[PDB]
């Protein structure tokens, strides 16, 4: 991961099915083909993601100190480590199948679901500087303090003014 | 005379003729009025953002 960014989010974030978790991460990292007879790069291409994770432990890094603070020259902190997890929980109205009477028919009950990828696109090796964009741009939605809301991308989209193809159903 | 007349021009009598202030002249034009996505939502869903 050349870069990463961790940001807590707010109750009414975690709320929303896509969030269930409360921290978010959002990396960006470079991937490479290799040839399966020999070690040599064929295609190379940069992904920008980012997950719900929940913490799994910790770890000592540098301390970076800001302005008002000043650090000794070997200080060191401690930070949580993060990971990915396979399935968050739910609340979700129910019903008893064996209640008495009319006080405990009416229940919640807990349900697991799939997690999937909030953001999840590819670039190409010569548009480093479009991606490192996106991942600003979405770094930026995080801090605004709600959900992320701006998905388009130029290059993706079909053409404008072509009256005799957008005619069609789109909805 | 075997030649034409000025009875025999037509098209240049029929465009429309506006005046000019500069050597070059410049206008705007609406494309487009949005984006080809989907319009239904849900009950309590922010709906997507668009552009013309």
């Amino acid at each position: 991961m050349l870069f990463k960014y961790i940001h807590d989010v707010n109750a009414k974030v975690e709320e929303g099915r896509r969030y269930l978790s409360d921290v978010v991460r959002v990396a960006l990292d470079k991937e490479e083909t290799t040839d399966p007879d020999t070690q040599e790069v064929t295609s190379t291409s940069y992904r920008v993601t980012a997950y719900p994770v929940v913490q799994v432990g910790e770890e000592e890094v540098p301390y970076i100190p800001v302005h008002p603070k000043t650090a000794e020259p070997g200080q060191k902190v401690t930070v949580p480590t993060y990971d990915v997890p396979e399935k968050l929980p739910v609340l979700v109205r129910g019903r008893n199948p064996e209640a008495t009477g009319d006080y405990d028919d009416h229940i919640w009950v807990t349900e697991e679901v799939e997690v999937r990828p909030l953001v999840d696109e590819v670039f190409k090796e010569d548009e480093f500087e479009k991606a490192r964009l996106y991942y600003e741009n979405v770094a930026a939605q995080l801090a605004e303090g709600d959900d992320i809301r701006h998905y388009y991308r130029k290059d993706l989209d079909r053409e404008a003014g072509h009256y005799s193809v957008s005619r069609y159903p789109s909805f | 005379n075997l030649s034409f007349t000025d009875q025999h021009i037509k098209f240049w009598k029929k465009i429309p003729k506006q005046k000019a202030y500069s050597t070059v002249e410049q206008y705007g034009q609406l494309l487009d009025y949005g984006r080809s996505q989907g319009a239904f939502v849900g009950e309590g869903v922010l709906p997507d953002t668009n552009d013309s």
